[PDB]
């Protein structure tokens, strides 16, 4: 009970930020999954080079 | 739930200018793996004869 009520009490500090900060957030969160998703990608034809 | 909603905010400064610049920054970081990941793949034609069409060594 006292860990959520501090948990709710930071996530309320971010979400004065606007809808337009949101977007945003949600576009870098996206681009760092792909990059993640690439950078996995190439890791894995390296190990094939018999 | 609270938590996990938390984790997704703390790599972005709660500044909208700086978060774009962060933006711009992951956009040339994902062209340049996509050129790497592509030479890679042509490299991959000529070597010849022979041997059936099958084998080991």
């Amino acid at each position: 009970k006292q860990e959520l009520s501090t948990s709710r009490q930071i996530l309320s500090s971010y979400e004065f930020l606007g809808p337009e900060f949101e977007g945003l957030v949600q576009e870098y969160t996206r681009l760092k999954d792909k990059i993640k998703d690439n950078r996995w990608m190439l890791q894995e034809l390296s190990k094939s080079l018999p | 739930a609270a938590k996990e909603k938390l984790n997704s905010y703390l790599d972005l400064a709660p500044n909208p200018s700086l978060v774009k610049v962060k933006i711009e920054e992951a956009k040339r970081e994902l062209k340049a793996t996509e050129v790497e990941l592509t030479t890679k793949v042509n490299m991959m034609e000529f070597v010849v004869p022979e041997p059936s069409k099958r084998r080991l060594k």
